[PDB]
């Protein structure tokens, strides 16, 4: 980066996601002026972030254990996915943490 | 005996009167009517929290009556233990029941509910180095373990050992409560004495079954396949019996012939340790197997 | 604290004649457990209610019923003007159980085929009671939607507990763009009122379209009893009507003459229409402390007015919801009753 911050004078940084707004001055070693974040002023809820830590078995889940199978975790995720597929209208996404993870998971879901 | 009568003590707490019993002031504004002397819960249609009240009653007790207008309540010692293991707050549950139930909360019933909320299904049995010890996550469990004749007197002062927890776990206390808390190691002789004391002094401990800590038992020739049939009551019973993390030995009444042994097979595979199966008769054993 | 419609801003036009083709949904989805028996049983019950209501308030229209089972649209009642046939058809269905997936596309195409004979002055419509969260189409759908809007066929659908993008597009598309017709429900009572508001004719802001005089004639009841004889069902019926022109008997109905094919009505149907055309101004709720009016009802004689200074009670409100043009009071019950059942405003009639 250093050459551009050297060359240009007035630069901007913008994203719908940046956080925290101090790691970037640290890593990139550059001077800022206005490090502001904007709040979604909504007259309505409009979206429902959640943290589904425990499946039906009330068991803590993740991908952290391995890149592997542990049929408890697999069955838990599969239940999650299928009930969502029942409930949401057209259009849904998922984001597995890594490709091999998806390969194994879906293979043995099809199992 | 090594068992406590309270498990089968259900069938009491149904009797009252009108002179000593006063009209519940909440009777004027009470969506339900929890009859304490009779142990009943007359949850009429006026209750707006009827689902939650029924869930709480079924946890703590056995709802005998479920009429179209109002429900009924029955007392069950096993039901009391199940409610205690449910995990709901005792004081908050009592307050909610008093608010919804028009009848005032009875003294004896309130005391039983308070005892079941903490003591019932909430005993403390600490573990050190992945074994069974005399301690508790809560303060009461540690005091009981220290004052326990077998837990304390038979428990070595060493807080925890990995090898002692694996081998000796005052016997191998694989049926102890949650480990990794303030506790001390115990020997490998007399779990019979420990459970006898627990049932005699009425200590319902939230036991587990640390199968991976059963270092003495090699993992038997078990094929951990859940491909056998699974049923809603079967799976919910499995969820209840496995508890938290490690499984636990428990009692579940099941419809015989309706896949009763399926959950047992699943749990036996889950623990991956030495398990045996018993049916009624040897001919019935063969019939069930086939 | 009030929940009132501010103003009616199409009190000039409606579709008085109708041909509404209700299409139910009998598919595996409707078997879940959210409404008391199921989706399906409650749906059909309310459908019966709506059939009665709609054929009352619009007693000159027709109607046809369509199911969606196994991805197929199987007509269960020809487009007809006799409520009893449709009622019986629904009765029959309710004892039968759903299967397969809802094929919205097929139902749509079957309707568009079905409503072709309906003449220009008559107005078309469909009412999808869509219950599921998917469709299964054997063709392009936007093709069909385009054909629809080409054939001037408004569509209103009542989704169950979700919002489906394609349905929203569908309603927004046929109804001249103005999206208000994809209302979906959140409660059973909401559902009852949903059907109720589906009963009335449907204005938004009508484009200037062809308005056409329609020939019709009124019958005269018959007298004889033993001479029982019918020309619309070929039975013996102890006495009926006479087409003024065809001059043949016709069993009791607002039906179309089965001999010379002209519409038959008495007038009371036209009276219902009149009621729908030009309704009243919504009755105003009088100011709590500024009313100083008579302490009674007017149409009725109720004693529910006020309480005169009671800390919070009098501070609440003054039940004097009073209509505008006649400027006379009316208790809440009287106003509800006037604006629901009979639309001649009591005082506003009298002057
Ligand atoms: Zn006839
Ligand atoms: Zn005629
Ligand atoms: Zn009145
Ligand atoms: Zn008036």
């Amino acid at each position: 980066i250093k050459p551009v911050f050297e060359r240009f004078s007035s630069v901007i940084i913008t994203s719908g996601t940046i956080s925290p707004l101090d790691m970037y001055p640290r890593m990139l070693n550059f001077k800022t002026v206005l490090q502001k974040s904007y709040a979604m002023t909504l007259a309505k809820k409009s979206f429902l972030p959640m943290i589904i830590t425990k499946g039906s078995d009330q068991v803590a889940i993740s991908s952290r254990f391995e890149i592997r199978n542990d049929p408890s975790i697999v069955r838990n995720y599969g239940s999650m996915l299928v009930e969502f597929a029942k409930i949401t209208p057209d259009g849904m996404v998922v984001f597995f943490p890594s490709y091999l993870y998806m390969e194994s998971i879906v293979s043995m879901w099809q199992t | 005996p090594a068992d406590f009568v309270p498990d089968s003590v259900s069938g009491m707490f149904r009797s009252h009167d009108f002179s000593y019993l006063r009209l519940r002031p909440d009777h004027a504004s009470r969506p339900l009517w929890i009859s304490p002397s009779d142990g009943r819960i007359i949850l009429e249609s006026f209750s707006p929290l009827a689902e939650q009240a029924q869930d709480f009653l079924v946890t703590i007790a056995e709802p005998i009556s479920r009429p179209s207008h109002i429900h009924e309540y029955k007392i069950t010692a096993y039901s009391l233990y199940a409610a205690v293991s449910v995990g709901l707050e005792t004081d908050d549950i009592i307050s909610v029941l008093d608010r919804l139930s028009k009848v005032p909360v009875a003294e004896s019933i309130i005391n039983f509910i308070k005892g079941a909320t903490i003591s019932y299904g909430k005993v403390k049995l600490v573990i050190k180095h992945n074994r069974y010890f005399v301690e508790t996550t809560q303060a009461d469990i540690l005091q009981m373990l220290l004052n326990d004749s077998v837990i304390g007197p038979l428990r070595i002062d060493s807080d925890h050992q990995v090898q002692p927890p694996e081998d000796v776990l005052e016997r191998e206390e694989e049926d102890d409560d949650i480990d990794a808390v303030h506790s001390f190691e115990i020997a490998n002789e007399s779990v019979e004495v420990v459970k006898k004391r627990c049932q005699e002094i009425d200590y319902p401990v939230l036991e587990e079954y640390d199968f991976r800590n059963d270092h003495r038992n090699p993992d038997l020739d078990i094929d951990l396949k859940p491909s056998t049939q699974i049923r809603p009551y079967q799976e919910k019973s499995l969820s209840k019996m496995f508890g938290n993390g490690r499984a636990r030995s428990g009692i579940i009444v099941l419809p015989c012939g309706a896949g009763k042994t399926l959950v047992g097979i699943t749990a036996a595979c889950t623990i991956k340790k030495s398990v045996i199966v018993l049916c009624t008769s040897s001919v019935s054993v063969m019939q069930w197997r086939q | 604290k009030k929940r009132t419609a501010k103003k009616n801003i199409t009190p000039y036009q409606r579709g008085i004649i109708r041909s509404l083709i209700l299409t139910l949904d009998c598919s595996e989805a409707m078997l879940e457990k959210d409404l008391r028996p199921n989706r399906h049983a409650m749906i059909i019950q309310y459908a019966i209610d709506f059939v009665h209501e709609f054929f009352d308030q619009n007693p000159i229209s027709q109607m046809g019923i369509i199911i969606m089972r196994n991805g197929l649209a199987q007509l269960v009642s020809q487009v007809s003007g006799n409520p009893q046939d449709h009622i019986d058809a629904l009765k029959s269905i309710r004892k039968q159980e759903p299967k397969g997936n809802p094929s919205l596309q097929n139902a749509l195409e079957m309707a568009r085929g079905l409503l072709l004979p309906v003449p220009a002055h008559c107005t078309r419509e469909v009412l999808i009671v869509f219950g599921s969260l998917s469709t299964t189409d054997p063709g392009d759908i936007h093709q069909t939607i385009d054909s629809l809007v080409s054939e001037k066929i408004r569509v209103k659908v009542l989704g169950l507990s979700a919002q489906v993008a394609i349905c929203k597009e569908l309603c927004k598309a046929t109804n001249y763009g103005d999206e208000s017709f994809y209302k979906i429900l959140l409660d059973e009572t909401h559902l009852k009122e949903l059907f109720n508001e589906a009963v009335t004719p449907l204005p938004v802001n009508k484009i200037n379209k062809g308005f056409t005089l329609v020939k019709m004639g009124f019958p005269t009841r018959i007298f004889e009893d033993t001479p029982t004889f019918c020309s619309c069902h070929s039975k013996l019926v102890y006495g009926g009507y006479f087409c003024p022109n065809c001059h043949s008997k016709v069993c009791s109905l607002p039906t179309v003459c089965p001999c010379c094919d002209l519409m038959l009505i008495l007038s009371t149907h036209l009276a219902r229409s009149y009621h729908h055309l030009m309704p009243l101004k919504t009755f105003a709720e009088v100011p709590t402390t500024e009313k100083f009016r008579s302490e009674d009802c007017f149409s009725c004689q109720s004693r529910f007015p006020i309480l005169k200074n009671h800390k919070n009670g009098k501070l609440l409100t003054s039940s004097r919801y009073r209509c505008e043009d006649c400027k006379q009071e009316f208790c809440v019950d009287c106003d509800v009753f006037i604006h629901e059942i009979l639309h001649n405003c009591p005082g506003c009639e009298s002057k």
